[PDB]
Formats: structure tokens, C-alpha cells, sequence
């Protein structure tokens, strides 16, 4: 299963 | 900024004329991702060619495997053709049964 | 005995549309098992290995939701980075992200990774300790400060040591005939006379997994690297890999040259000659 969305750059 | 594709063309199993096999073209080390890859039979594009999904190495260069079922014969010549922004003309690599 | 799960994301902006191309690929070990491609009609995470079809619909909803949101984050990030770098709206640019977990033979967490790139160069990466970031440039230093404020390292580490290992273990139990297992190399030598006086010896390793392998030549007991060629390890297409190493030698003197093959699937390195 994937990690949730990365924190915005 | 841009990296030219490396190409290997080869069979899944050691070739035997008349025995079905898989023909692979492994393209790696390239950037950016947009690319054209085709397997050729006697200079003509093979229509039923599958490929893996886009992934990349730790240096960020992309790689893909293109592959198709085939039966080697004596008469037929096989090759892989690659086009990419880094290339002045398409690169065509002939298949050699011991490489 | 050792295993890994990895995800790879690539977003490529389009000077024509807007919606960048987003491709996400999941691996267990070296097997792609799920993919999402924003170009595709499904707009769903899709199975790419037989053993992942055993996952329920709860699964595919959670995964599709996540990667779609990631694609949206990447779209904003492409704009943010265009701004950091003072770049025009007209060029295509690429963000790449990979992360994943490794487990040892006992199935316990061994190491984790997370690294992000812009235009094919390092941008920001999680350190080996999983507690701090390395920023390649001044723009990524801004990102690092943002991520320090939002505890992004702690969130990534918790996934890497937890849910990543948990689901990797679950997928390994889902895979059976389809999950590639350790497979030692099948070896053979070919021999091609070149001239009245030289010949090529080519040492082949086929059908092996994992892809890590070492082929070396020795001449009369000592390593030989001059007059050798080695192709990069390549996938056979069936889960196994291939590699060869060649040496040019005086014709008739092949008995002095031994191929040594090292691979995790071998109890002892193999040696072979023509």
C-alpha cells in the first residue's frame, strides 16, 4: 500500500 | 540535463530456430522520459509489443523493458529501434544470438 | 530471503494541457505489481501481478484515492518549483519520487528510503536515519524548512517502519508461483575464434534471481580485467535476470582463463572454463 500524499514542496 | 538511452536486445531463452521464445529490448539510462521503442522484424515494426511501466534508477535515469513473443528462424533478422530527444537519428541495434 | 517494497512516481508537465502525465508503479522486490497512469482510461490503480488480484475492493479504492491525490500534489509542486527556479511556463519539467522499505531474512525492517528529484537531479532526500532531510540546493532548502515544520520526516519514517513492512509481508504471503524466489544462475561458456591467434570466451549466467551477481575472470589464478567486456545485468522478462562477461585470449590458451560466478543462490561460487 502507498504512503499518503507527500508534503507540498 | 538529458541522458541518451542505453540499449540491449536479446532473447529470454537461448535461441533455437523454430522454437518460440521472447525477444527483449531493454532501454535504460535515459532522461527525459518520453521515448519511442520498437522491435523490428526484417526492418518492419512488430505490432504486438508489450512493455513494463516507467521506473527509474537511483541516478534518476529511466528504464523500460519492451518484449514480444517470437520464433527465431535462419532467414529473419531482428532489431530494436529507439528514438529519443538526445538522438540525432533513431538508434537501431541488431539482435545477436550470443550477446 | 531478503525482500523490499518500493513505489516510484513520475510527473511530467505538459506545455500543452495542464494536467501533467503522472505514472505511479509499485514493486514487490523486482516485480511490478500495481500501476497508475493518468493517461489511462480507468483512472484507477490497476493490478500488474497475478497475486495482487487477491486484494479486495477496499484495497483498490484506498490506493486509487492516494495516488490521485499524490498526482495533484505533484501538479502543485511543479508550479512551486517553477517559481523557485524562475522558470517559464513553456518548458516541460519532471518530478520523480521513490520510497520503500527493505526487510532482512527474518522479515524485520532493515532500512528505509525516500528521495525526490527535479529535472533528473537530486532535490531532497530522507537521510539514512529516517529523521532528517538532505537538500541539494537553496530551493530544496525551502522545502526542507517546510517539511521540518510539518513533521514530514516522522510521518515518512512511521510508514517505512510500519505499514510498509506490514503490507510487504502481506503481499509476500499473497504471492506463490508468481512471486519470484531465489534462483541460482545457470552457467555456460561460449567460444568464438576471432583470428588465427585470438578467441573470445563468453561466460553466461542465465535464469537467476535476485539480480545482484558478480562475474569475474581469472588468468592462471589472478583476476583478469584487461581485454574483458561485461554487459549490464538485464531482465529476462520472466522474473529472472541475465548477464555475461567476455575475455579475449590467445587462441588455444583458454585453459588458463576461469569464469567465477558469485550469487546468493549458490552455496559456493561456481567456476567454469571452455
Amino acid at each position: 500500500k502507498t504512503f499518503p500524499p507527500t508534503e507540498p514542496k | 540535463i538529458q541522458r541518451t538511452p542505453k540499449i540491449q536486445v536479446y532473447s529470454r531463452h537461448p535461441a533455437e530456430n523454430g522454437k518460440s521464445n521472447f525477444l527483449n529490448c531493454y532501454v535504460s539510462g535515459f532522461h527525459p522520459s518520453d521515448i519511442e521503442v520498437d522491435l523490428l522484424k526484417n526492418g518492419e515494426r512488430i505490432e504486438k509489443v508489450e512493455h513494463s511501466d516507467l521506473s527509474f534508477s537511483k541516478d534518476w535515469s529511466f528504464y523500460l523493458l519492451y518484449y514480444t513473443e517470437f520464433t527465431p528462424t535462419e532467414k529473419d533478422e531482428y532489431a530494436c529501434r529507439v528514438n529519443h530527444v538526445t538522438l540525432s537519428q533513431p538508434k537501431i541495434v541488431k539482435w545477436d544470438r550470443d550477446m | 530471503g531478503s525482500h523490499s517494497m518500493r513505489y516510484f512516481y513520475t510527473s511530467v508537465s505538459r506545455p500543452g494541457r495542464g494536467e501533467p502525465r503522472f505514472i505511479a508503479v509499485g514493486y514487490v522486490d523486482d516485480t511490478q505489481f500495481v500501476r497508475f497512469d493518468s493517461d489511462a482510461a480507468s483512472q484507477r490503480m490497476e493490478p500488474r501481478a497475478p497475486w495482487i488480484e487477491q486484494e479486495g475492493p477496499e484495497y483498490w479504492d484506498q490506493e486509487t484515492r492516494n495516488v490521485k491525490a499524490q498526482s495533484q500534489t505533484d501538479r502543485v509542486d511543479l508550479g512551486t518549483l517553477r517559481g523557485y527556479y524562475n522558470q517559464s511556463e513553456d518548458g516541460s519539467h519532471t518530478i520523480q519520487i521513490m520510497y520503500g522499505c527493505d526487510v532482512g531474512p527474518d522479515g524485520r525492517f532493515l532500512r528505509g528510503y525516500r528521495q525526490d528529484a527535479y529535472d533528473g537531479k537530486d532535490y531532497i532526500a530522507l537521510n539514512e536515519d529516517l529523521r532528517s532531510w538532505t537538500a541539494a540546493d537553496m530551493a530544496a532548502q525551502i522545502t526542507k524548512r517546510k517539511w521540518e515544520a510539518a513533521h514530514a520526516a516522522e510521518q515518512q519514517r512511521a510508514y517505512l517502519e510500519g505499514r510498509c513492512v506490514e503490507w510487504l509481508r502481506r503481499y509476500l504471503e499473497n504471492g506463490k508461483e508468481t512471486l519470484q524466489r531465489t534462483d541460482p544462475p545457470k552457467t555456460h561458456m561460449t567460444h568464438h575464434p576471432i583470428s588465427d591467434h585470438e578467441a573470445t570466451l563468453r561466460c553466461w549466467a542465465l535464469g537467476f534471481y535476485p539480480a545482484e551477481i558478480t562475474l569475474t575472470w581469472q588468468r592462471d589464478g589472478e583476476d583478469q580485467t584487461q581485454d574483458t567486456e561485461l554487459v549490464e545485468t538485464r531482465p529476462a522478462g520472466d522474473g529472472t535476470f541475465q548477464k555475461w562477461a567476455a575475455v579475449v585470449v590467445p587462441s588455444g590458451e583458454e585453459q588458463r582463463y576461469t569464469c567465477h560466478v558469485q550469487h546468493e543462490g549458490l552455496p559456493k561460487p561456481l567456476t567454469l572454463r571452455w
